[PDB]
């Protein structure tokens, strides 16, 4: 039953500062505990074993100490390279039943920036397949947090849509997302207009952007 | 007693069972009272013997009575008799190890010959019969030979050597060119 | 207790009763102090393949403190032990009493030689189901103790002086039980198992195989201070108490060290039928029972009404 | 260093079961210990089971302890993962992991936890849905209301199964400014997510915009161009 946790699930740190990772554990572990980094679509890397030592080819900015149940992630001047997300691990019991930390993403902190909201209306060729899909794009964005509401005639939708974003730009580190809504031919051909309220820490007030069907 | 034939390079398996089926002391030893395997409580030892690094048991079998004696990678003159010594008895057991080469490679013409040698550890009457995958089949005692190659040679040939009443399959593969015009 | 008996007995240590007492006996010790992470016992049914046990326990770190055991008469039985100073097992023993326990003896595993244990009074002893037979096992008991320092760091040591003079009445007795012409070699292991080719024993919890080779290199009648043996702490084995496998958690302490008193020895002999004028002697082990029977062979069991 | 090659990606239907294999070359396998890491789509990691290649003996999380087996053949130097009836939460991607234990063969086994070899490795999706190309719709530009110099326009490659599916522009001559979503999953059972870029609105009439989208699953190769109108 040894559970491992990451405080930070989210550390956003500005390029060249330090970062610190905690986790702990909900049973002691002595020194049996293991960190990894990971990149989108990439197998796992182990940074750290026996909660200090570095594994080879992992620079030394890359650090681990602590024992017991509560340890720490240090890394020095963060690096572009350093963007992923890191997770713990302890093998400490025997018979193995070792378990992982849920992780710590950490993100690149740039300044607040709005998104560029865009919306397509259901294509011709679509509606022809006997359903129709409204899309709403927010374009390059930080902080990642943002809000989407979809109104059709007023009317706050919700079960219908299904929200996507993009990994954070390792250009600009910026985020986009892209909001779904869903309906059938029906639905669709039986409602004027189709908005979506975006809502951002950038935008002062909510930027709505709807078009009339037909 | 009881004759055991191998082939050269091949491994082969000596057993020999107990009354009961528990875990005893035994050891294995030549016609020269060399000592080659044995065991010391669960743990197993190898002697002096020129063939120590290619023998070895099957201590998954101790505890069921058998402590069979497995020599790898058969050389001739590990052709010898050996004993089993154990609750005071002695299982012996003669070994007769074979080797069948061809002198010539593989690649032969029409037309070109093939012959066959055998080997035999000293003192032993072995009797040679090759068949070719179309049925030609020689006879000879120590070596066989075939004239004249047809191209129906070319493949598998199957030799068997007798000894003591004994036989040891031996497959040898041949190849034979079929010209044009 | 001890009482002096007129009469002419027989004895033979190996048929000795007592000795599977003892061998059952520490396996349970053992069994209950040095605990595996993994076990693996073969169990070939017969049913074709070979299926295998195997069993995953806690593995406490933990040292087998050997705890002086004295053995007396079962329910129904006595004890009788054969005073003489010098008495090898098979035969008969003129000087015998009816004790009511055995000597304190300290239960020790490990191979090719035996440590912590009784000495000879007189002179060396060697002994044998059959000296003749060269796959029995000798059991060489010295009359002077010859220290053996071993450390986890990865060597044993051993006086090269003092080991030089046990070799030398090792060779005398050998030669005394087979011929005087003869010549007396010392040979490293043949082979096999590690626990065999090795001087493996447990120190600090932990086991070592250490190389003998150096104390197994000689030849007789035909600076230098310490000798310095590589050992080696292994976490998987070869069981002893069964044809089986274990492994064991790594080490915790850094500093394991053992002193113990080389008292005897196990040799196994060359065969070779009429080859020439000379002996070669090997480290042997293995079976414990040789180890019980070591200090074992002056009593034995017996039925009284 | 051993170097971790799994097998390809799996997909089956709930009830069924999986064998998926990791080719260990590089070392001596059995000096090495391997270890078996699920992760689901958007979640962590999850450590399953790990064997002791050179005792031949494996130990597996409770919550998989029973359905779940672990093998690996000293010959070929390969080991396995079977996980037997199967279900949707199965769904993920397993990763082969080892590490180095000392000289097992000579008795030294540190019996190390930690994991410095991975693989690639191998996604199995466990589903009740069949293999189906995409039907790709366009996202004309937004040149109807908004009035700037940059404009917005993509695809729609909506149900599809299974995953993945690979988007691009132009052949590949297009990526700047290029979004392409990660996938969903709609109620359906089926996959779908969006391919977007941002031009500017002078370049529209003029140069042509073309998806690529690609679906090995059901060999389904797609091309649509993105007309203003
Ligand atoms: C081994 O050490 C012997 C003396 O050590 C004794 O035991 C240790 C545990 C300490 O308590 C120490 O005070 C004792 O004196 C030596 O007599 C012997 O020569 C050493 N081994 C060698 C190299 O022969
Ligand atoms: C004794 O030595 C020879 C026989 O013993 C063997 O010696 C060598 C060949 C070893 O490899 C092993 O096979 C035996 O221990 C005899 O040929 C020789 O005449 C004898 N006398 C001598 C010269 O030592
Ligand atoms: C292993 O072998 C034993 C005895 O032959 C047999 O009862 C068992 O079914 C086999 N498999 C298991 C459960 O280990
Ligand atoms: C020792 O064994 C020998 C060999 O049979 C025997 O003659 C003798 O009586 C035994 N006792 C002695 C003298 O140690
Ligand atoms: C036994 O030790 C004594 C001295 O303690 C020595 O004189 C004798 O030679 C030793 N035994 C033999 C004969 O090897
Ligand atoms: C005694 O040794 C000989 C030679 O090996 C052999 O008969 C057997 O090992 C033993 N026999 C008896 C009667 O003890
Ligand atoms: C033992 O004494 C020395 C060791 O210091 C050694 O060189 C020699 O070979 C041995 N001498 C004898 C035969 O006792
Ligand atoms: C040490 O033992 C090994 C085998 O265990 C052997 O190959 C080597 O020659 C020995 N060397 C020494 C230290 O005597
Ligand atoms: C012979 O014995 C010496 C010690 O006297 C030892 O150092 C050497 O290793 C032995 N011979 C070899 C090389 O095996
Ligand atoms: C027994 O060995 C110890 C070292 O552990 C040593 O101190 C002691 O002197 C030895 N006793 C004997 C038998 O002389
Ligand atoms: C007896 O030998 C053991 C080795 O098994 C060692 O640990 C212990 O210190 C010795 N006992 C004495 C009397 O020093
Ligand atoms: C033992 O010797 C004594 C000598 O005092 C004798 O009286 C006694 O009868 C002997 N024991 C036997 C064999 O009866
Ligand atoms: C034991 O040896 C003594 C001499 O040391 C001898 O008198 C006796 O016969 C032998 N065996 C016994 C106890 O009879
Ligand atoms: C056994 O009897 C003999 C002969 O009287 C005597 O020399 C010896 O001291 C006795 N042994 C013991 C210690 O009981």
């Amino acid at each position: 039953e040894l559970e491992l946790t990451q405080s930070p699930a989210t550390l956003s740190v500005s390029p060249g500062e330090r970062a610190t990772l905690s986790c702990r554990a909900s049973e002691s572990v002595s020194s049996d505990l293991a960190w990894y980094q990971q990149k989108p679509g990439q197998a796992p890397r182990l940074l750290i074993y026996g909660a200090s030592t570095r594994a080879t080819g992992v620079p030394a900015r890359f650090s681990g100490s602590g024992s017991g149940a509560e340890f720490t992630l240090t890394i020095s001047s963060l690096q572009s390279e350093d963007f992923a997300v890191y997770y713990c691990q302890q093998y400490n019991n025997w018979p193995p039943r070792y378990t992982f930390g849920q992780g710590t993403r950490l993100e690149i902190k740039r300044t607040v920036a709005a998104p560029s909201v865009f919306i397509f209306p259901p294509s011709d060729e679509q509606l022809k397949s006997g359903t129709a899909s409204v899309v709403c794009l927010l374009n390059n964005f930080y902080p990642r947090e943002a809000k989407v509401q979809w109104k059709v005639d007023n009317a706050l939708q919700s079960g219908n849509s299904q929200e996507s974003v993009t990994e954070q730009k390792s250009k600009d580190s910026t985020y986009s997302l892209s909001s779904t809504l869903t309906l059938s031919k029906a639905d669709y051909e039986k409602h004027k207009v189709y908005a979506c309220e975006v809502t951002h820490q950038g935008l002062s007030s909510p930027v709505t952007k709807s078009f009339n069907r037909g | 007693k009881k004759v055991v034939l191998g082939k050269k390079g091949d491994t082969v398996e000596l057993t020999c069972t107990a009354s009961q089926k528990k875990s005893i002391q035994f050891h294995w030893k030549n016609s020269n009272q060399i000592k080659i395997l044995g065991n010391q409580g669960s743990f197993l030892t190898k002697g002096p013997s020129k063939l120590n690094d290619r023998a070895d048991s099957r201590r998954s079998l101790w505890d069921q009575g058998n402590f069979p004696l497995i020599i790898k990678n058969l050389k001739i003159e590990d052709s010898d008799t050996y004993i089993c010594e154990v609750e005071d008895q002695k299982e012996e057991v003669q070994l007769l190890v074979f080797g069948l080469t061809a002198n010539s490679d593989t690649h032969l013409l029409q037309g070109q010959s093939l012959t066959l040698t055998l080997e035999s550890p000293p003192g032993s009457s072995p009797s040679v019969q090759c068949r070719s995958p179309r049925g030609k089949n020689i006879q000879g005692g120590k070596t066989l030979s075939v004239s004249q190659l047809e191209l129906q040679d070319s493949g598998t040939w199957t030799c068997t050597v007798l000894q003591n009443q004994k036989k040891v399959e031996f497959k040898i593969d041949i190849v034979v060119l079929a010209f044009q015009k | 207790e001890v009482v002096l008996v007129n009469v002419t007995e027989n004895f033979n240590m190996w048929k000795n009763d007592m000795v599977e007492q003892m061998h059952e006996d520490i396996i349970s010790l053992w069994d209950q102090s040095l605990k595996p992470c993994v076990k693996l016992t073969p169990l070939c049914v017969g049913a074709g393949s070979c299926n295998t046990s195997v069993i995953t326990q806690a593995c406490p770190k933990v040292s087998f403190e050997p705890i002086p055991i004295h053995y007396c008469a079962p329910a129904g039985f006595a004890i009788l032990k054969c005073n003489n100073k010098t008495f090898n097992g098979t035969g008969p023993c003129t000087n015998v009493s009816t004790v009511q326990c055995t000597h304190g003896i300290r239960p020790v595993v490990s191979t090719q030689l035996l440590l912590n244990g009784s000495l000879a009074e007189e002179e060396v002893v060697i002994r044998s189901v059959n000296f003749t037979d060269n796959a029995k096992t000798i059991i060489v008991q010295l009359n002077t103790s010859v220290e053996i320092n071993c450390t986890g760091a990865g060597h044993c040591n051993i006086s090269r002086a003092k080991w030089n003079n046990t070799l030398k009445q090792i060779a005398s007795k050998l030669r005394e039980q087979f011929g005087n012409n003869k010549t007396i070699i010392f040979k490293q292991s043949s082979g096999g198992d590690p626990e065999i080719v090795t001087h493996s024993f447990n120190c600090g919890g932990e086991f070592f195989y250490c190389n003998s080779t150096q104390l197994f290199n000689s030849t007789w009648f035909n600076g230098s201070d310490t000798i310095t043996l590589p050992c080696r702490i292994k976490q998987i084995i070869n069981m002893w108490q069964k044809v089986g496998k274990a492994m064991y958690a790594p080490p915790i302490s850094g500093q394991i060290r053992c002193s113990s008193n080389i008292t005897g020895l196990l040799l196994t002999r060359d065969g070779g039928n009429s080859n020439n004028e000379s002996e070669i002697f090997r480290p042997g082990g293995g079976d414990m029972r040789d180890n019980w029977r070591s200090e074992l062979y002056k009593y034995k069991v017996v039925k009284i009404e | 260093q051993v170097q971790l090659l799994e097998s390809g990606a799996e997909v089956k239907k709930p009830g069924s079961s999986v064998k998926v294999s990791c080719k260990a070359s590089g070392d001596t396998f059995i000096r090495y210990s391997f270890t078996w890491v699920r992760q689901a789509p958007g979640q962590g990691l999850e450590w399953m089971g790990r064997i002791i290649t050179i005792l031949d003996v494996a130990h597996y999380a409770p919550h998989l302890q029973g359905r779940v087996t672990i093998t690996a053949d000293k010959s070929t130097s390969t080991v396995y993962l079977e996980l037997r009836n199967l279900r949707s939460d199965d769904t993920a991607v397993y990763f082969c992991a080892g590490v180095y234990e000392g000289e097992a063969d000579e008795g030294e086994y540190r019996n190390n936890g930690f994991l410095k070899h991975w693989g690639q490795g191998t996604l199995v999706t466990v589903t009740s849905a069949s293999t189906k190309g995409p039907s790709v719709f366009p996202l004309a530009p937004s040149s109807k209301s908004t009035s700037g110099g940059t404009a917005a326009l993509g695809c729609l490659v909506k149900d599809y199964f299974p995953q993945p599916v690979t988007v691009s522009w132009n052949s590949g001559a297009l990526t700047s400014g290029v979004h392409t979503f990660p996938a969903v999953l709609q109620s359906s059972g089926l996959y779908s997510l969006s391919s977007v870029v941002t031009v500017p609105s002078s370049s529209l009439g003029t140069q042509t915009y073309i998806c690529n989208v690609n679906h090995k699953p059901s060999n389904t190769k797609v091309d649509k161009k993105v007309e203003p109108k």
